RNA sequence: CUAUCUACUUUCAAAUUCCUCCCUGUACGAAAGGACAAGAGAAAUAAGGCC
């Protein structure tokens, strides 16, 4: 039949005027994702006489290389990673208003 | 001596009053 | 094969745990869009 | 938007002109008593 | 491998001993510079893909220097290679058929008489000099980038 | 939706990865779509101060098609900064030198002229010829439709379609052709 | 002085934001902003831009219905334009009259 | 269709033509009053540069245009189709209507710059080094002016200059 | 073999947009009654949770729900605690259905009640015009009367049919 | 300029030129006349360095 919009996403919309014609009624139930359209949850992942060692993977990196790594990882420019002076740091409100 | 600039209101008037030629529904050459 | 809940997460484990919380909210009738508490004077 | 269409239906070009949306009372008392007429 | 047209073999690092007069059978005088190869070895080989260049690279080292004045990381590199540390390390762009095993010594007979060679080195440092010595010199509202002014020569 | 507050916020502002095919597409129409996605202007939650831009991946940038004679006529000009450093090259010359330059410049001009523009460009991934790194391929969420419909070539027409079209004129049987 | 003048800009920018968000929400349903706003008026739906932007974010199902209603009214306008007026007006085209 | 041939046999060459049946026009044109084929089929202002099915009928096997007298097209449509065929060729829509490659020529691959609606031959056009001021801006032609009268299904007329 | 207005298929022969056929009026009128009845039964059986509505109040439109607060930008000649009914409801919505007025829904269908919880004035608003004088000492300050309304409840009645 | 600010302080190194010889009394040239590059030597300038 005729649909104003496709009904394969978000919800199925049925538009109907009332008999008097003064009210528009919209029936929009949710469209549940079909099981077929889903993927299975990805499953995560010797002479070891000595205990396993929790080697610290914390490597020192200089500011330039460290900022370059952060910028690449988050797809940002380098500027945001540099610090700012005391004047701006103290200006920031550390008890901002919160709405719900 | 050179075509002087017109007041833009006048230029707007000229454009709105430009000749519009009649367009036949069927081209004359396309008819017997 | 019938969806009961769906949840978002930054990791698959976090999303799976959130989905469980969403399912529990629906089962216990404590969803975010449930009928609000009625304060109308008894009548 | 819709100013010319509204005029074609005999309505005010602005939906805030004449009609139920503007002229009708905004509110009434919960018990059903009518509110005082609005200043506008 | 045999030499093929389009091949680029490695070069070497030499020390500048000085200059001497040389005469040719046509009776012309020529001043030459004596370049002495001291403890020159191949240090590293990098293939075309890994070098980020069209041609593969061969790293060559120069004069032997004290191990007591070198960084730990550099000292570890030479420890694996089995050679005393070098003073200068240069990169030569080579073809895949000119690759030499790291550690191989390079000699002056790598070049032969009658051949031409480009020689690269740091020039004698003259410090901060004026336009006259630096450039030989005795209005858009700004100085152009690249303008010749006094500076380190 | 009865999500937990933190998960709900994460989903609403999450970054999406979009794929765009540039084969036989004009750069500007590709740039116009990429501009909107890189700014987050396609989201109802859009706000300039909210960093709600999305990732845009454009492939086949080498196979873009310029309408008209823009290959010859369109000139890209830059200045090195030195006396006599002004350089002007045509779109064709620039395309051979850098297959992604034309699409990149088209997007750069459309983005807002503010400090957020360079950040938006970081989320732009231009690839010349159908090869996308596996990591970027795993991010992809949706492929946006090509802005220009690629007309079929004469050879690409099926016999049924060729027959369906009528023969407009009767050629003289004595004409060499 | 800036504070006094900014009140004018605040209203202007807020309306620009609602239109941007409504445009984005409409595009998700294949509808251009002028089609949605104008056709909703032709259905005697007087929801303002601020509410429509709020609905797009917090009531997506209701907003899709509004987009579907605008799309339906737009199609009824197309059919009427092709017709000579002999046929009857569309169901959603019918305008309620007030006196 | 007359195909001239030549056969060298017995130390002699014979040149003769061969008359072959041609594609007959589809019967019952919708508008038999139309003077030329385009109007006879209600195709005036209804074809573009990418309608190879329509344009291919008026071009030779090697991409050349056919004479107006042979085709019967009116001068106005003849020029329209002539421009459309030029743009169709420059866009690669007609890859089988090119001159046959002899044994001497070698297969070669050169920069293939995709283009469409190309009014001018790429070689003749010169770069716009100086755009000029806003009031006197040098524009880039897109499409052809001959197709300015084509049916438009949008509220905006075609932009012929970019 | 062709009609008088037949045109061979080409790019410009027909419009680019896909042809749309609207439902038959008679058949569609029957379908509308089924949808209105279905939604009416949901209201009759209370098959809805939280409701939201769009109300027109003080020249303004408010997307509200139960327990919400709205700051009205003027006085309302009402005592704090007074319970009023917001009588101009453009829209009332549920999870699965939405009712739209043309332009206002009937009073029978939806009832929205609110309470006045605070009567106050806004924070001082500076008015400063840069006329050709010493401006600072000539700054005007205005405070506007405000009223805070709490949305108590939104009730829909089964009167669609 | 007792120089606060703007700008700038290595676009690192593809080189130009005039003469002589040669090509050549050759190609062209009715003929006279007379190449061009290809080179060779010698100069100078500029750029870069060097004792
Ligand atoms: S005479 Fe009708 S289109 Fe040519
Ligand atoms: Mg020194
Ligand atoms: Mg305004
Ligand atoms: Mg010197």
């Amino acid at each position: 039949t005729y649909s104003p919009l496709p009904d394969d996403y978000n919800c199925n919309v049925e538009l109907a005027l009332t008999s008097d014609g003064r009210t528009i009624v919209c029936y929009h139930p949710s469209v549940d994702i079909p099981y077929e359209h889903t993927k299975p949850i990805p499953r995560p992942d010797h002479d070891q006489v000595l205990k396993t060692r929790l080697e610290e993977k914390v490597e020192h990196l200089e500011e330039g290389p460290m900022i370059e790594q952060l910028s690449k990882m988050f797809f940002t420019t380098k500027h945001r990673w540099y610090p700012h002076g005391r004047y701006h740091r103290c200006r920031k409100n550390l008890n901002p208003p919160k709405d719900r | 001596r050179h075509r002087r600039v017109m007041h833009f209101q006048r230029q707007k008037l000229m454009a709105v009053t430009e000749y519009i030629p009649p367009k036949p529904a069927i081209h004359p050459s396309c008819l017997p | 094969k019938k969806l009961i809940a769906e949840g978002p997460g930054e990791t698959v484990l976090v999303a799976e745990e959130e989905a469980a919380r969403v399912a529990l909210r629906k089962l216990y009738g404590f969803t975010e869009n449930r009928r609000p508490w009625n304060y109308s004077k008894p009548k | 938007a819709g100013g010319q269409w509204r005029l074609q239906q005999g309505l005010a070009a602005n939906p805030s002109g004449y009609g139920p949306l503007t002229e009708l009372p905004d509110w009434s008392y919960a018990d059903g008593r009518p509110a005082p007429p609005m200043k506008g | 491998h045999p030499w093929e047209p389009g091949s680029f073999r490695v070069g070497l690092i030499a020390l500048k001993l000085g200059m001497m007069p040389l005469w040719t059978k046509d009776g012309q005088k020529h001043v030459v510079t004596l370049l002495q190869v001291q403890d020159c070895h191949v240090l590293k080989y990098t293939s075309k893909e890994n070098c980020n260049g069209k041609m593969a690279t061969l790293s060559v080292g120069g004069k032997t220097v004290s191990r007591f004045r070198k960084a730990t990381s550099i000292l570890e590199f030479y420890r694996e290679l089995g050679l005393p540390p070098k003073q200068t390390v240069k990169i030569f762009n080579i073809t895949d058929n000119a690759a030499i095993k790291p550690g191989t010594p390079l000699y002056a007979a790598h070049f032969r008489p009658g051949q031409y060679v480009d020689v690269t080195a740091k020039t004698i440092g003259k410090g901060f000099q004026g336009v006259m010595k630096r450039w030989g010199f005795k209005d858009i509202g700004r100085v152009w980038p690249g303008t010749k002014m006094p500076g380190k020569m | 939706s009865s999500f937990s507050r933190a998960p709900q916020q994460w989903a609403t502002f999450a970054r999406i990865w979009y794929l765009l095919d540039g084969k036989m597409q004009p750069p500007g129409k590709l740039a116009a779509m990429a501009s909107i996605r890189l700014q987050g202007l396609h989201k109802p939650v859009y706000h300039a101060l909210s960093d709600c831009g999305d990732h845009v991946v454009i492939m086949n940038t080498r196979h873009i098609a310029f309408s008209g004679n823009k290959w010859e006529q369109k000139v890209y000009s830059s200045h090195t900064g030195y006396p006599g450093g002004f350089r002007q090259v045509t779109a064709a010359q620039l395309h051979l030198r850098d297959p992604v330059a034309i699409v990149k410049l088209a997007i750069y001009g459309m983005l807002p002229k503010n400090l957020h523009r360079r950040t938006m460009m970081e989320r732009l991934h231009l690839f010349p010829d159908e090869y996308i790194p596996e990591d970027i391929l795993k991010n992809l969420v949706e492929e946006l439709p090509q802005p220009r419909k690629i007309p079929k070539r004469l050879d690409e027409y099926t016999q049924e379609e060729i027959d369906a079209f009528p023969r407009l004129w009767t050629p003289p049987e004595d004409y060499r052709l | 002085v800036k504070c006094t003048k900014a009140r004018y800009l605040k209203k202007k920018n807020m309306r620009t934001l609602w239109i941007n968000r409504i445009t984005a929400a409409s595009q998700e349903h294949g509808l251009k902003y002028p089609a949605l706003i104008g056709n909703l008026v032709k259905c005697q739906v007087e929801l303002n831009r601020k509410v429509l932007a709020d609905l797009a974010i917090y009531e997506p199902k209701t907003f899709k219905s509004l987009a579907a209603l605008a799309s339906r009214r737009r199609h009824e306008g197309f059919a009427a334009a092709l017709g000579d007026g002999k046929e009857p007006e569309g169901i959603f085209s019918r305008v309620v009259q007030y006196h | 269709f007359r195909e001239v041939v030549e056969t060298q046999e017995g130390k002699t060459t014979i040149i003769e033509g061969r008359i072959t049946a041609t594609p007959k026009e589809s019967p019952n044109p919708p508008n038999p009053s139309g003077q030329c084929p385009i109007c006879r089929w209600n195709l005036k202002h209804k074809y573009n540069y990418d309608d190879v099915l329509l344009l291919s009928q008026f071009i030779r096997p090697h991409g050349g245009m056919l004479p107006r007298k042979i085709t019967g097209l009116c001068q106005e449509e003849h020029r329209k189709i002539e421009e459309c065929v030029k743009m169709a060729h420059r866009a690669g829509l007609l890859p089988n209507h090119r001159p046959r490659l002899p044994e001497g020529v070698v297969p070669k691959s050169k920069p293939q710059l995709n283009r469409y609606l190309t009014r001018w031959a790429p070689g003749s056009v010169k770069p716009i080094y100086k755009k000029g001021p806003r009031w006197n801006r040098v524009r880039m032609p897109v499409g052809s002016p001959l197709l300015r009268d084509n049916v438009c299904y949008s509220r905006t007329p075609w932009k012929l200059y970019h | 073999s062709y009609l008088p207005g037949y045109v061979p298929k080409t790019s410009l022969s027909s419009p680019p947009w896909p042809e749309v056929v609207l439902p038959d009026p008679v058949e569609e009128t029957r379908h509308h009654a089924e949808v209105v009845k279905k939604v009416n039964e949901m209201i009759v059986t209370g098959q809805y949770g939280r409701l939201f509505a769009v109300v027109h109040f003080a020249s303004r439109q408010w997307k509200v729900t139960s327990e919400d607060l709205i700051l009205i930008g003027n006085e309302l000649d009402l005592a704090c605690g007074e319970r009023i009914r917001l009588e101009k409801v453009l829209l009332v919505g549920a999870d699965n259905f939405t009712l739209l007025g043309k332009p206002l829904l009937g009073k029978d269908l939806v009832r929205v009640e609110a309470t006045v919880i605070e009567k106050t004035e806004s924070w001082p608003r500076i008015i400063m015009r840069f006329r050709k004088r010493k401006n600072f000492k000539k700054k005007r300050i205005v405070t506007t009367p405000q009223t805070v309304l709490r949305i108590n409840s939104i009730e829909i009645a089964p009167c669609l049919l």
